[PDB]
């Protein structure tokens, strides 16, 4: 019985807990107030075996510091997910989020997850602010740091719609995992 | 080998709760199945303004 400790990690607002859900319950949620802790453990089919996927969910803020570590003993990969519709993320994702981790752990598998997609596809938002201060990432962009930070693949990923969603923890568990 | 390929993992199917964490500004916090190991560890990290009483034991 092989289990993963894939764990979100990231400060911020990048709809990482709603893409959690719709990931593992392949729908949609409704109620406000996920931000704590949830631990889920899925049962994917691994190298041609029913295996199991140790979901780690995060606060992704500062005051929760004290029990927020505790999460990190146990943990083999790390989901970053940042906000494409948000270049402060992806400044800090190189220069924040993962050296978080690496301070820790700078061997360990490095997922990058790129979530906010419903609004990347937004232009009238895009484009509002992509001239007032603002802009989103490229592929190319995030893809760089994925190699920047040594993140083992840089996959994009949502909840509503699951747009490439599951795909993104497909290429996480296959990074916390090894030959 | 243990070689995951992006064919391998295949379509996620066993959601398992293994804790549930519903914080509240009224309640403040309405865990009801933490982790073993992290039950030690919440009420030890954040969850130490006070040890867990959320409804008497059922005799
Ligand atoms: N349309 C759409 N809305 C989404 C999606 N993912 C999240 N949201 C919405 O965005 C809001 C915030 O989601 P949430 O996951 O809590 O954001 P967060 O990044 O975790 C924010 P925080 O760091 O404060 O906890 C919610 O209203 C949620 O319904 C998505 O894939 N599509
Ligand atoms: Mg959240």
């Amino acid at each position: 019985m092989q289990t993963i400790k894939c764990v979100v990690v990231g400060d911020g607002a990048v709809g990482k807990t709603c893409l959690l859900i719709s990931y593992t319950t392949n729908k949609f949620p409704s109620e406000y107030v996920p931000t704590v802790f949830d631990n889920y453990a899925v049962t994917v089919m691994i190298g041609g075996e029913p295996y199991t996927l140790g979901l780690f969910d995060t606060a992704g803020q500062e005051d929760y510091d004290r029990l927020r570590p505790l999460s990190y003993p146990q943990t083999d990969v790390f989901l970053v997910c940042f906000s494409v519709v948000s270049p402060s993320s992806f400044e800090n994702v190189k220069e924040k989020w993962v050296p978080e981790i690496t301070h820790h752990c700078p061997k360990t598998p490095f997922l990058l997850v790129g979530t906010q997609i419903d609004l990347r596809d937004d232009p009238s938002t895009i484009e509002k602010l992509a001239k007032n201060k603002q802009k989103p990432i490229t592929p190319e962009t995030a893809e760089k740091l994925a190699r920047d930070l040594k993140a083992v693949k840089y996959v994009e990923c949502s909840a509503l719609t699951q747009k490439g969603l599951k795909n993104v923890f497909d290429e996480a568990i296959l990074a916390a995992l090894e030959p | 080998k243990k070689k995951i390929s992006k064919a391998d993992i295949g379509a996620p199917s066993g959601f398992k709760h293994v804790s549930h964490v519903g914080w509240d500004p009224q309640n403040g916090f309405d865990v009801n199945n933490l982790d073993p190991d992290l039950r030690s560890l919440f009420s030890r990290a954040g969850i130490s303004e006070a040890q867990l009483t959320d409804a008497e034991t059922s005799k």
